[PDB]
């Protein structure tokens, strides 16, 4: 456990490192070299939602590299984390919006003329923010930090300090789990086949380009967010399940999880024109 | 017919033109560069005082 | 151990 | 270009009253328009002033509070609620237009004005000659003085000046203290430096008889000058 | 660090910026179309359908969708030196006359300018439509004048229906650009009909330039 | 029995008579003179707000004003020292290619493929801009416009012709035809009582504005001619063709002086002009920037390369401050 601890560090700086470059990247050619559509605000929000969580990650990769001991105090526990559960929670929320509006786009051509202006991105996007802080919010609420036999760590105490604490722990993590995983995964399938399938039923695709692009986006999405949202729910009975897996999987579906965010600037942005005219 | 438009326009007038000799007229461009030389803010740029796109 | 330890949550 | 001003009669103290400026002839969304008071047998005032698309607004620190202002578009109408009436409120109210723009002159155009008679840090213009008793023929100087000098680092020097005739709404002779308004006669000149200002009309005829203020546009509290008489 | 009057002018360009900013993306939702032909092809038979010097242009509706139409055969000039003013619209709509095969000849003509515009460095990616008129002279005329008198190395029977497949092979034929470019042509009737035609192909315009801006293409 | 050999004759005469007249050339002359040393300009202002591509351009007299049209219907004013639009005018036509600015500064012009050209005021009493007048008669489009005063303007067309136009009453006072193809490129002399005027069949031509027959022609480009320019002191002109080359030619001598090409560019040229003392020469170019001659060398000294597509129009203000480029990609740039 020790000599698997320094490799996952060294695993997450290397990712970070990597988002935070791309995700750069991105905000630069989507303010400076870009034009005023709608694809645009959505990929300059989604750039802006990834790099902001990249910044406050190595506060967590540092409190992972001692033996989890939070050396930071209480109120840099309590709102770091509200932080990134708002940046991984609203980066969830557009990747939805983005395969609703190419479903939209390719399903309804001529509406879609007509009634896809700037400020409904704006507003939308507005709208996901508000919902990403209302369902990120509780972390402020029951993040503590506590000191026992001289290790600290700052945790979720539902007890505010047994029937206590359980009741909101169940609902929140049920509450978490759905809206940051079911629903969106679903909106995501269901448009992409709809997509994949009037794509082949009136044959316009003269390249496997739009298929494979989308095969992936499917397989990741579903990957990542899968291990870390299971290995919570699981937590829930954590009484009865033994917590030798807890203190290894969760690690796990953390590395798993925060690779979703470097890859968005090389599937979404950089596979576009724009990035062409660079490259 | 319009070929004697054209011939007498090539007639009339333009072959009497009277010519100068190609080195007195490249004399001529020529001082006239260097004559108004100084007051050319291309040629030689000016300072950040006079110039308007600071 | 307590719950949202070893992670973000 | 007309502008056509009605809602002013006799309002006792602390009462509420409501302007209208109708105007008619030329493109009113596209300019700014501002309110002028003059109280009887007194110079006039700046009051308040609304940009085009309702932007900005500003208003005189003796006016604010009490005074609010609010254009019309869609029927090209400017309104001003006056609440809480005094008896230093009792003038005469005009309607102006300017529109700003490289090269443009404001306040070009001037309303009749509304009679309205209730019952019972910023810089100073001085204009020390009130009465110059002279005849048509020669040439007559008006002097102005700004406490804070006007040239800006732009360039221009935000001066203008006005003519009121017996009887008659103010008329702009010259703005930005060099350049001539449309309309205005040859014979009128302007001059000056940074803080001292100067007005020279070469050729005086019989319709020139009227009162001369200056007016600074540096800063927005604009303040007007006390009026130079210019008999017959 | 501005004057009184220097501010008031940045409001005044902010204001046009934002009318330019609205009026953009008015225009955008307007669908574009090149009107081409050879002259006295039908050229005016396919304006009059669709609707209910210099350039002409016409506006109409249908479904939902707004289209304008750039008539620009009144124009004796050199097409070199205006064609590239056309770069961005969304099809071109070529018109062909069936029944000028036996005239003077000018079916050549025709074809050498569809060669000339379909094979153009700006409509690498610009749909074209093809009109062929005059289907029932067509019809007339062939039964009485063999085909095989302006296409000597014609091999087929005088029937109808094979000689408008050839025809319509042979214009079909003559794009280089098979990748990025289709051609949907269509033998135009006296019924509204052509203007469904030019409807599903645009849509399948929009469908795939939707799909290329987005990213997935 | 017509005979056109006399045309020929007087061709042969021609050419022999301008080969009699060349003692040196000027390349000859300025080999002593100092070479221009590294041209180094840099962007000061960058003009938004076009949606489309920009296709023509003009400087105001006070070097401080200017006016771009661009495809999407609108003609903008700007204010080049603080990037301000002073005004923005719809037009009726989209497809407008050119443009101009009055010498007084009351009027523009504009003009394109509905061979109408519009004169628009600027000084109304209202606050908006309203169309003075709509010049037609031109049955090609409109590809360039000079304005001689307030009441008189030239226009040449795509119909192998120019006008010159009274604007008070709409009629043309004068036509000049003698091109045998379209006209692209017209320039006026500083004293406004000559003209040239470039076309597409590789040849220039020398007007009279006032008398109105043409005075000299011009050869020697291999493919048409898109751009040109008067010499300041009226006594010389540069064009730029479709073949990768600039040429100056002489009034008096009646010849071809220098010509200004390289072997890498092989691009067309669509814009040409000079600096305030003419001794440099700005082209603008099909392969994205533009480049800065030596008039009188004939050697490249600098390259303007700012922009992403075509340069379409290029300019220079009166006092030679700053020069102005605008291209395809819906952007004006301010090079000092
Ligand atoms: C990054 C890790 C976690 C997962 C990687 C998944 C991606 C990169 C993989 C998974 C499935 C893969 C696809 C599976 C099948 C084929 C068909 C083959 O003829 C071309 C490649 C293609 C289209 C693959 C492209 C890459 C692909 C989409
Ligand atoms: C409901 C919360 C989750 C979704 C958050 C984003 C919602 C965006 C909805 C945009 C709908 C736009 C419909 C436009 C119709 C019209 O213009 O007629
Ligand atoms: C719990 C998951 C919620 C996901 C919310 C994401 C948005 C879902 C609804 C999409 C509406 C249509 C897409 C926007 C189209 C437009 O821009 O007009």
């Amino acid at each position: 456990a020790r000599v698997t601890r320094i490799f996952l560090v060294v695993v997450y700086s290397i990712v970070c490192f990597l988002g935070i470059l791309g995700n750069g990247l991105v905000i630069i050619i989507a303010t400076f070299k870009m034009k005023k559509t709608v694809n645009m605000v959505w990929f300059l929000n989604l750039a802006v939602a990834d790099f902001l969580f990249n910044v406050f990650l190595p506060i967590h990769i540092t409190y992972a590299a001692m033996d989890y001991h939070w050396v930071f105090g209480t109120a840099m526990c309590k709102i770091s984390n509200f932080l990134l559960i708002h940046n991984m929670f609203t980066s969830v929320f557009l990747l939805t919006i983005i395969s609703s509006d190419r479903c939209i786009s390719v399903l309804l051509p001529v509406w879609s003329q007509n009634h896809r202006s700037v400020r409904l991105a704006y507003m939308a996007c507005m709208v996901i923010w508000v919902l990403a802080f209302f369902l990120s919010s509780p972390s402020l609420v029951f993040r503590d930090t506590a000191n026992l036999h001289g290790k600290i760590s700052c945790f979720n105490n539902f007890s505010l300090s047994d029937p206590v604490g359980y009741s909101r722990h169940m609902v929140v993590t049920v509450t978490r789990f759905l809206c940051g995983f079911l629903v969106p995964v679903l909106i995501i399938t269901a448009c992409y086949l709809t997509i994949v399938c009037k794509l082949q039923r009136n044959r316009l695709a003269k390249t496997k380009k739009p298929f494979k692009i989308i095969v992936t986006i499917i397989i990741t999405f579903f990957l990542c967010w899968c291990p870390y949202h299971t290995l919570n729910l699981l937590e829930l009975h954590h009484t009865a399940m033994p917590g030798s897996v807890f203190s290894l999987g969760l690690p796990l579906a953390t590395a798993l999880a925060i690779a979703n965010s470097c890859m968005n600037p090389i599937l979404y942005v950089f596979m576009g024109q724009d990035f062409k005219k660079f490259k | 017919i319009a070929q004697a438009r054209k011939l007498v326009q090539q007639l009339k007038m333009e072959a009497n033109i009277d010519r100068i000799k190609v080195s007195k007229a490249a004399a001529d461009l020529m001082a006239y560069c260097e004559a108004h030389a100084k007051e050319d803010p291309l040629l030689t740029p000016v300072p950040a005082s006079q110039n308007p796109f600071r | 151990y307590f719950p949202g330890q070893f992670a973000f949550s | 270009v007309q502008l056509v001003e009605s809602g002013g009669g006799l309002v006792q103290p602390g009462g509420s009253r409501k302007l209208s400026c109708s105007a008619s002839g030329f493109a009113f969304s596209s300019f700014g328009m501002h309110w002028v008071r003059q109280a009887p047998e007194k110079g006039l005032e700046w009051v308040a002033y609304i940009s085009s698309g309702s932007g900005t607004i500003y208003y005189a620190d003796t006016v604010k509070g009490r005074f609010t202002i609010s254009r019309d578009d869609p029927k090209n109408t400017l309104f001003l609620q006056m609440t809480s009436l005094r008896s230093e409120d009792t003038a005469m109210y005009y309607c102006v237009r300017s529109i700003y723009y490289y090269g443009s002159s404001p306040f070009d155009f001037w309303g009749q004005g509304t009679t309205l008679t209730v019952s019972a840090a910023d810089i100073v213009m001085t204009q020390a000659t009130s009465s110059v008793p002279v005849t048509p023929g020669e040439s007559v100087s008006i002097s102005c003085r700004s406490s804070k000098s006007l040239l800006h680092s732009n360039g221009n020097t935000y001066l203008y000046w006005f003519l009121q005739r017996p009887g008659q709404s103010p008329q702009l002779l010259i703005y930005r203290m060099s350049n001539l308004a449309s309309g205005v006669p040859d014979r009128f000149s302007g001059s000056g430096s940074g803080t001292a200002f100067t007005l020279t009309i070469s050729r005086l005829e019989a319709e020139d008889v009227g009162v001369y203020y200056c007016m600074q546009h540096l800063e927005y509290p604009l303040t007007f000058g006390a009026g130079t008489k210019l008999e017959l | 660090t501005l004057s009184a009057e220097d501010k008031a002018a940045v409001e005044r360009s902010k204001m046009i910026d934002r009318n330019l900013r609205e009026d953009g993306e008015k225009a955008a939702r307007e669908v574009k179309l090149l009107l081409l032909g050879a002259g006295e092809s039908g050229k005016n038979t396919i304006v009059k359908q669709m609707k209910i010097t210099g350039i002409v242009e016409t506006h109409f509706t249908f479904k939902d969708l707004h289209f304008k139409m750039f008539d620009v055969g009144a124009q004796r000039s050199e097409r070199k030196k205006w064609i590239h003013c056309f770069e961005g619209v969304t099809a071109i709509i070529f018109c062909v006359a069936l029944s000028d095969y036996d005239l003077v000849n000018r079916m050549h003509a025709s074809m050498k300018l569809f060669d000339s515009i379909c094979n153009n460095k700006w409509f690498t990616d610009t749909s074209i439509i093809l009109f062929l008129n005059k289907k029932d002279l067509f019809e007339e005329k062939i039964k009485k004048s063999p085909l095989t008198i302006c296409y000597p190395e014609y091999a087929g029977s005088n029937t109808y229906e094979e000689a408008a497949a050839y025809i319509q092979c042979q214009f079909e034929d003559l794009n280089k650009r098979k990748d990025t470019k289709e051609i949907y042509t269509h033998f135009t009737c006296s019924t509204t009909k052509n203007v469904q035609f030019v409807f599903d192909a645009v849509t399948d315009v929009i469908i795939k330039n939707n799909l290329k801006d987005c990213g997935l293409f | 029995d017509q005979l056109r050999q006399e045309a020929e004759q007087l061709k042969n005469q021609i050419r022999d008579a301008r080969k009699a007249c060349a003692d040196a050339t000027l390349s000859q002359i300025t080999n002593n003179i100092d070479p221009v040393g590294r041209i180094q300009m840099r962007t000061r202002r960058t003009l938004r707000g076009h949606l489309a591509k920009i296709y023509a351009m003009h400087w105001g007299t006070d070097s401080r004003l200017l006016v771009s049209a661009s495809q999407d219907g609108k003609l903008i004013i700007w204010d080049s020292y603080t990037t301000n639009k002073v005004h923005a005018i719809p037009l009726r036509s989209s497809w407008v290619m050119t443009c101009a600015y009055a010498p007084s500064g009351n009027y523009v012009a504009c003009g394109g493929l509905d061979n109408i050209c519009s004169i628009y005021n600027l000084k109304t009493r209202e606050g908006n801009v309203r169309v003075s007048r709509e010049l037609a008669g031109h049955t090609g489009y409109l590809s360039c416009c000079r304005f001689l005063d307030d009441n008189q303007i030239v226009t040449s067309s795509g119909d192998t012709t120019c006008a010159l136009w009274d604007i008070e009453t709409g009629q043309q006072t004068t036509t000049f035809t003698g091109h045998t193809g379209d006209v692209m490129s017209l320039s006026l002399a500083p004293d406004t009582r000559l003209f040239v005027s470039g076309a597409c069949d590789a040849s220039a031509k020398l007007w009279d504005v006032r008398e109105g027959m043409c005075r000299q022609t011009f050869t020697g480009h291999e493919s048409d001619i898109n751009a040109i320019c008067f010499f300041p002191n009226g006594n010389a002109f540069a064009t730029g063709s479709d073949d990768a080359t600039c040429r100056l030619f002489d009034l008096r001598a009646d010849q071809e002086l220098m010509t200004y090409s390289h072997d890498n560019i092989i691009c067309g040229i669509t814009s040409v002009s000079f600096s305030k003392s003419g001794r440099l020469l700005l082209a603008g170019y099909d392969d994205f920037n533009c480049n800065v001659w030596d008039a009188l060398k004939a050697d490249r000294a600098g390259v303007l390369a700012g922009h992403d597509n075509r340069v379409s129009c290029l300019g220079v203000t009166d006092d030679g401050m700053a020069v102005a480029t605008g291209s395809w990609d819906s952007f004006l740039k301010i090079w000092n």
